[PDB]
RNA sequence: CUUGAGUCUCGUAGAGGGGGGUAGAAUUCCAGGUGUAGCGGUGAAAUGCGUAGAGAUCUGGAGGAAUACCGGUGGCGAAGGCGGCCCCCUGGACGAAGACUGACGCUCAGGUGCGAAAGCGUGGGGAGCAAACAGGAUUAGAUACCCUGGUAGUCCACGCCGUAAACGAUGUCGACUUGGAGGUUGUGCCCUUGAGGCGUGGCUUCCGGAGCUAACGCGUUAAGUCGACCGCCUGGGGAGUACGGCCGCAAGGUUAAAACUCAAAUGAAUUGACGGGGGCCCGCACAAGCGGUGGAGCAUGUGGUUUAAUUCGAUGCAACGCGA
């Protein structure tokens, strides 16, 4: 309600040592069973090799910037009715929110298995597709593009 | 209310004249009337500004 | 292809809805806007800036002459009196004078009763 | 006789009244130019208006109503009420040197007259607004609030009706009784050297002392202390109704009961509860996310339904994997 501490530092990735990469495999994570999450994506996010050839590190971020919201929106309870004044979004949340798009849209994809329906969607996210990057758009179309409350 | 200035720019000065009319005496009209509810009110917002 | 050079701006400045049309010097329609034709309608314009999307069409309608400059003319109240201008502003136009051309009476005819909610 | 009351003189302020003019802003409408697919409206919408060209815009014209700013805690009036500028006829209030009359005064049942708005009659007028009425919407319904229209009416003359929370809910006249700050208008005075400073009258706001008051509050403009005259009240309902009279064109007004019925009706103030009142707060209350229930098969309980019995209880959050 009133609290007001600081954020959670979470622990790095378990090689590379990134909280970027960090939280991203708890957002991956499921049923606490991290260990599976870490074997899911770790591997997926190396696997980018077969699928290009090099340093296959940037990629990652190269990928998120196709996923990279700037607005939202958020319905407020004024003028009797309820208004939608769209705001843009902190770094905070920018990197995090997609990493939910690129994850909570890459479970649907139905692929061989969440192991690769994972992989192929980074590659689809530099080079927009799914409805992770979809899902950008689809958001945008509402804030900045309905600034008239904004 | 006439403005007038040389040397293209978009100040403003239009705001000064935002202070003897303008949107006020506007919506003062917009809906009905009054009658004996100003007489009334405009006396008793007159009590207000006293303190 | 006429090239009027110069002409006044009537801005219709509204609650419901604002219009602004670049008429010429004397008085003549040369080209207006409309939020209601702006795209978005229902009420979801009034708001200042969706009428400057508005106006701002003019400029692709009465461009086809060449304004060099021109004067604003700010009717009633509503979000639409400073958005046009500072649009108009922006479009490439001049100015020449703002002025607020609001039907203001002397206590002539009586306004309607209306709104009792 | 002169201090009450009044007359005269000379000034002052005023939306006091009656008549006649006149000005500017805006609305609507008519005509024409430009220009083009929307306008208008609402919470949204829809009715409605638009390609027979609206809206917007500009030019010219017609007409009616009301007078922004000044405008005020302001002013004038017996009350009701009275706002643009100009003229004509007219009433009252106040001050000051004074001069004059000489108690000629106060109140006032009955009586006469004036009375917001709505309404009525005859004849005018009619822009805007708007009972009625008609559409559209809302809603369970919506003979409403909202939206699009709109007739009487609102305006004028002349006559009628006399009511209002016609309220300060506080009759008129007079004399007394601590104070403070302010407003408006007259007059005397002060290096009048000033915006100005000191008094002395009229009217008027706000605070407040004594006192008064059931309390709230009133408090030199009294609801305080007194005096003169008048109107009025005597529990609530029934009822400002019936009947009769009087008045009215008519609405209806004025005067004004009983039967029967209840044990109260009522006034202010206190405590709290509540408010689709206000201010400030906290709770996984919400918002941010993680996973669910709602569908599915099975478990369990319950309401049903059934049964000879389906033992009793638990039933809004606090009942249902609860007493078991
Ligand atoms: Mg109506
Ligand atoms: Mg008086
Ligand atoms: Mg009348
Ligand atoms: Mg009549
Ligand atoms: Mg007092
Ligand atoms: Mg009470
Ligand atoms: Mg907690
Ligand atoms: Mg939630
Ligand atoms: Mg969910």
């Amino acid at each position: 309600r009133r609290r007001v501490i600081g954020q959670r530092k979470i622990l790095p990735d378990p090689k590379f040592g990134s909280e970027l990469l960090a939280k991203f495999v708890n957002i991956l994570m499921v049923d606490g069973k991290k260990s599976t999450a870490e074997s899911i994506v770790y591997s997926a996010l190396e696997t980018l090799a077969q699928r290009s050839g090099k340093s296959e590190l940037e990629a990652f971020e190269v990928a998120l910037e196709n996923v990279r919201p700037t607005v939202e929106v958020k319905s407020r309870r004024v003028g009797g009715s309820t208004y939608q004044v769209p705001v843009e979004v902190r770094p905070v949340r920018r990197n995090a929110l997609a990493m939910r798009w690129i994850v909570e849209a890459a479970r649907k994809r139905g692929d061989k298995s969440m192991a690769l329906r994972l992989a192929n969607e980074l590659s689809d996210a530099a080079e927009n597709k799914g409805t992770a990057v979809k899902k950008r758009e689809d958001v945008h179309r509402m804030a900045e593009a309905n600034k008239a409350f904004a | 209310i006439k403005v007038r200035e040389n040397e293209p720019f978009d100040v403003a000065l239009r705001r000064f004249k935002r202070s003897c009319e303008k949107a006020g005496v506007l919506a003062e009209v917009r809906r009905r009337e009054f009658y004996e509810k100003p007489t009334t009110e405009r006396k008793r917002a007159k009590a207000s500004a006293v303190k | 292809r006429k090239q009027v050079s110069d002409g006044v701006a009537h801005i219709h400045a509204s609650f419901n809805n604002t219009i602004v049309t670049i008429t010429d010097r004397q008085g003549n329609a040369l080209g207006w806007a409309t939020a209601g034709g702006s795209g978005f309608r229902g009420s979801r314009k009034s708001t200042p800036f969706a009428a400057q999307v508005a106006a701002e069409r003019c400029a692709d309608a009465v461009k086809e002459y060449g304004i060099k400059n021109l004067e604003v003319m700010v009717k009633g109240p509503g979000p639409g009196r400073e958005s046009t201008i500072r649009a108009l502003n922006a479009a490439g136009f001049r100015i020449t004078n703002i002025t607020d051309v609001t039907p203001i009476p002397h206590n002539g005819c009586r306004p309607p009763k209306k709104r009792r909610v």
